[PDB]
């Protein structure tokens, strides 16, 4: 009983248009849009009982809803504001009481995108000292100089992603705390056995999905257009 | 749909001129259930008119019983005026002994 | 706010049990549902209680519902690191799609991981594309050690972070330190109170 | 005689936000309760209306209804949203629910809903169903209503168990009034067709040619009149009734 949402992460400008979309192939008549905010449970914005229907929820103002079909249900922000910065959940359901929830969508609305910047990713190799001492090998990854704090960092070993032996900073830290619209840095670590690191066939790679500007967004500045992109660094093992 | 009301003015006890009595207006068979009923003494709204709770029959017809105390005289006339969505002009039904 | 949860946050050591509270005024009260939400992720249902006096159990999670008291408790037995999440209470006011769900603002649970064999050390790691760059890795310390931020603004230090090498059933805290200043791994975590037995190689 | 207990509910939805719901409760031809939108509780219209239920018991029954009414209003409103644009205000829902008591310990309960003047839905067995003549779109509301298992149980109990228990209790306490016998007064008149005006009688069955309808007086008594369409010099009205006792009018 799956429910997808696209995009999973979005950056917008005040006054701009944002469309959040939710697909469902359960053939559910009923679909719902919520927003999650710290200090509040999920709050119902809009909901639909079928194609052509949309219904105002508890906090509808600032949002329009569109149900073109059974499958899709869109949340629309025509004149976005900073207060619409939130995490948006879509859910669906049949005649029963259960609602099946989507994985979420993080929307950030800024005043201006002029300070948006993608990260510079670096991979630091384990320590001969650590190997001899622990018979383990901690790789470290370092995404830097990026804004806003919307990134997903992942570790990839031989073309397949890994999760075991990973952990990544919960919150990314500010590079210039004093400055208001400061850039961010985020660290992450992958621990593997000495044997596994020592193998020259194992290809390691730390990837950062940056979310920034769409190709539809405007950009007049000198810096290369900071679009949603992937930045990564790699290393091969060695004995 | 819209059902048209059926208005019935009638006496409680046998009517004799000058002797106090009860005059009933019994409105029925109307839909929707919103309705305005008046009881008039010579075309003037009688002020303290008692109304039963509205209800409906086995065939779903709505009905209500408006009534009032009255003293019938030779000259005095008594009617029951009903306004309802199912008719343009309000309907006035005069009491005939 | 017809649904209220308690406590707001709690910190437990791994292995310990905890109980979470949900109290509500929602009317009528058809069913109550507990969601677990991982930091960043979305809403995974754990249990749903339906009866006037109900009791469910999904694995180490178990729950009770009392509709006279309009009160529910989620019990977590033998907590694990992965229980570190936010636990959300949701009351539904119908037994069909005509109902509205009523959400509590959740309870934060942090589980502190059990480090059996601590081995505090600070290793230096070099960049794979430009060796001239590097970072310092304070790792393998038990949870009785805290990591305070950098004194110098130009120096950057991360919070501790625990990783689970599942296949080997092995866990390890770790903070990273880096800067472009006079900056060396020996003098990297001087703002923090690291153990006296900490290992600094060569 | 085998009496029928009827709770009659009439709700009106003028538009999306405006609404009201008023009810009345009969046992045979005598009013036992009133519950208006304005009121927060069901009100007795007779001394014995509570039957032989306890106060605790009755408070528990009235609270079910207090919750039911608020829930009902919102659901109707949501079901309108489900079916729209196929639906449209103003909307008029009516409910007659109760039980008819037969000789011995035997009841048959009911719960019949009408939409816009016409009977379309009833509760039967364990679920809601539509009756013949009902429009096909109601199938969706029915699916949704039948999804709600808790309601179904509660209705099943009310209809199967509580109604006949309560009414058997009501009939005991109401014996006094139900079996009460009031005499008819009859007065003769004629308009251009003779008319015989029997009034004040109770119970209903009366042997009063061209009959009319049973018209109610405000004191819970009955009015009736039979017409008879120059040739008056050989006629006079006659009526038989229970309250007379071998002495006709
Ligand atoms: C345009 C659409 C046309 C379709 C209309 C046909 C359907 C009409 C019948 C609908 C009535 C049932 C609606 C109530 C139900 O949907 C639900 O909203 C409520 C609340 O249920 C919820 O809460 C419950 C706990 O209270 C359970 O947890 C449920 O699982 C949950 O969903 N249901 C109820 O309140 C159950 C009451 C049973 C209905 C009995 C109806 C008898 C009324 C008789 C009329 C009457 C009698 C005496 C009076 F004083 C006043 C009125
Ligand atoms: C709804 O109906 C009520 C009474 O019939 C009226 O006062 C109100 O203006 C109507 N329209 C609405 C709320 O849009
Ligand atoms: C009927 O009752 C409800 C709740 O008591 C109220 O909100 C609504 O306005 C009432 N309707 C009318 C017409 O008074
Ligand atoms: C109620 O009676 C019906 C028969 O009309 C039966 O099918 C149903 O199982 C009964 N339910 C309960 C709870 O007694």
């Amino acid at each position: 009983a799956a429910v997808t949402q696209s995009p999973r992460n979005k950056v917008a400008v005040t006054g701009g248009k944002v469309t959040l979309s939710c697909n469902q192939t359960n053939n559910h008549n009923n679909m719902y849009w919520y927003r999650q905010d710290t200090g509040h449970g999920l709050r119902l914005i809009h909901y639909s009982y079928g194609a052509g229907s949309t219904e105002k929820g508890d906090i509808p103002d600032g949002y329009k809803a569109s149900r073109p079909s059974q499958e899709n249900f869109s949340l629309i922000l025509e004149l976005a504001t900073p207060s619409q910065t939130s995490v948006y959940f879509c859910a669906s359901g049949d005649e029963g009481y259960t609602q099946y929830f989507g994985p979420g969508t993080r929307l950030l609305v800024l005043e201006d995108l002029r300070n948006v910047t993608p990260p510079k990713v670096s991979l630091f190799e384990p320590s001969k000292a650590e190997i001899s001492h622990t018979q383990k090998a901690t790789l470290v990854c370092l995404a830097t100089g990026f804004y806003p704090d919307h990134v997903e960092l992942s570790w990839w070993v031989n073309g397949k992603e890994v999760h075991s032996g990973v952990c990544t900073d919960p919150q990314p830290l500010k590079e210039q705390p004093a400055l208001n619209d400061s850039r961010y840095s985020l660290s992450s670590r992958l621990r593997v056995s000495a044997t596994f690191w020592q193998n020259p066939r194992n290809h390691f790679r730390c990837q950062v999905q940056f979310y920034g500007l769409s190709e539809n967004d405007e950009w007049t500045q000198d810096r290369a257009k900071p679009v949603t992109q992937i930045v990564s660094a790699e290393a091969w093992g060695r004995a | 749909i819209q059902k048209t009301p059926q208005i019935q003015v009638y006496s409680r006890h046998p009517p004799e001129n000058g002797k106090p009595n009860i005059l009933n207006c019994y409105v029925t068979q109307f839909h929707p259930p919103h309705i305005e009923i008046q009881m008039l003494k010579n075309g003037k709204k009688i002020p303290k008119v008692e109304m039963s709770d509205m209800s409906f029959s086995k065939d779903w017809s709505f009905y209500i019983l408006a009534h009032t105390e009255f003293t019938p005289t030779e000259t005095d006339t008594y009617a029951c005026r009903v306004k309802h969505a199912s008719m343009a002009e309000p309907k006035t039904v005069y009491w005939d002994r | 706010t017809q649904v209220e949860q308690s406590p707001q946050s709690l910190v437990v050591r791994q292995g310990e049990n905890c109980v979470l509270q949900c109290n509500y005024s929602v009317t009528p009260d058809n069913h109550l549902r507990w969601f677990k939400q991982d930091t960043g992720k979305g809403l995974v249902s754990l249990t749903v209680l339906v009866d006037q006096k109900d009791k469910t159990s999904n694995g180490r999670y178990s729950a009770t519902l009392d509709k006279d008291a309009k009160h529910s408790t989620l019990h977590i037995t033998a907590t694990l690191l992965d229980d570190t999440a936010t636990y959300i209470c949701v009351v539904g006011d119908r037994g069909s799609a005509l109902g509205r769900l009523h959400f509590g603002a959740g309870t934060q649970l942090i589980v502190i991981p059990d480090i059996q064999n601590p081995d505090p050390a600070v290793y230096q790691l070099r960049d794979s594309k430009s060796s001239d760059k590097s970072v310092c890795l304070f790792t393998d310390f038990d949870s009785q050690t805290n990591v305070s931020q950098s004194k110098d603004s130009d120096v950057y230090i991360t919070d501790k972070c625990v990783l689970d090498m599942r296949s080997m059933d092995f866990k390890s805290n770790s903070a990273v330190a880096w800067s472009n200043k006079d900056f060396a791994c020996a003098n990297a975590f001087n703002n923090s109170i690291i153990p006296e037995d900490t290992f600094f190689p060569s | 005689k085998n009496y029928t207990f009827r709770c009659l509910q009439m709700s009106s939805f003028a538009n999306r936000s405006w609404s009201r719901t008023d009810s009345v409760v009969w046992l045979g031809d005598l009013q036992t309760h009133r519950w208006s939108n304005d009121s927060a509780t069901i009100s007795f219209t007779k001394p014995w209306s509570q039957g032989k239920l306890s106060n605790q018991q009755w408070e528990k029954l009235q609270h079910m209804f207090q919750v039911y009414r608020v829930s009902f209003t919102r659901d109707i409103q949501e079901l309108v949203k489900m079916m729209s644009p196929k639906e449209d205000y103003p909307i008029e829902i009516q409910l007659s629910a109760g039980c008819e008591m037969y000789p011995g310990n035997a009841s048959e309960s009911f719960l019949h809903v009408a939409f816009q003047g016409k009977y379309v839905v009833r509760f039967w067995g364990t679920s809601w169903q539509t009756v013949p003549g009902a429009p096909s779109w109601l199938d969706l509301p029915i699916k949704v209503l039948n999804a709600d298992q808790g309601t179904s149980a509660t209705v099943q109990m009310l209809l199967n168990d509580t109604c006949p228990l309560f009414v058997r209790g009501l009939l005991e306490a109401g014996k006094s009034d139900l079996e009460k016998q009031e005499k008819p007064v009859a007065w003769l008149s004629s308009v251009p067709q003779l008319v015989c005006h029997v009034s004040g009688f109770y119970p209903k069955p009366v042997w009063v040619t061209h009959r009319g309808d049973f018209l109610p007086n405000a004191d819970e008594t009955w009015y009736l009149q039979a017409t008879l369409d120059g040739e008056e010099a050989g006629l006079a009205c006659r009526v038989k009734h229970s309250s007379l006792g071998g002495q006709d009018i």
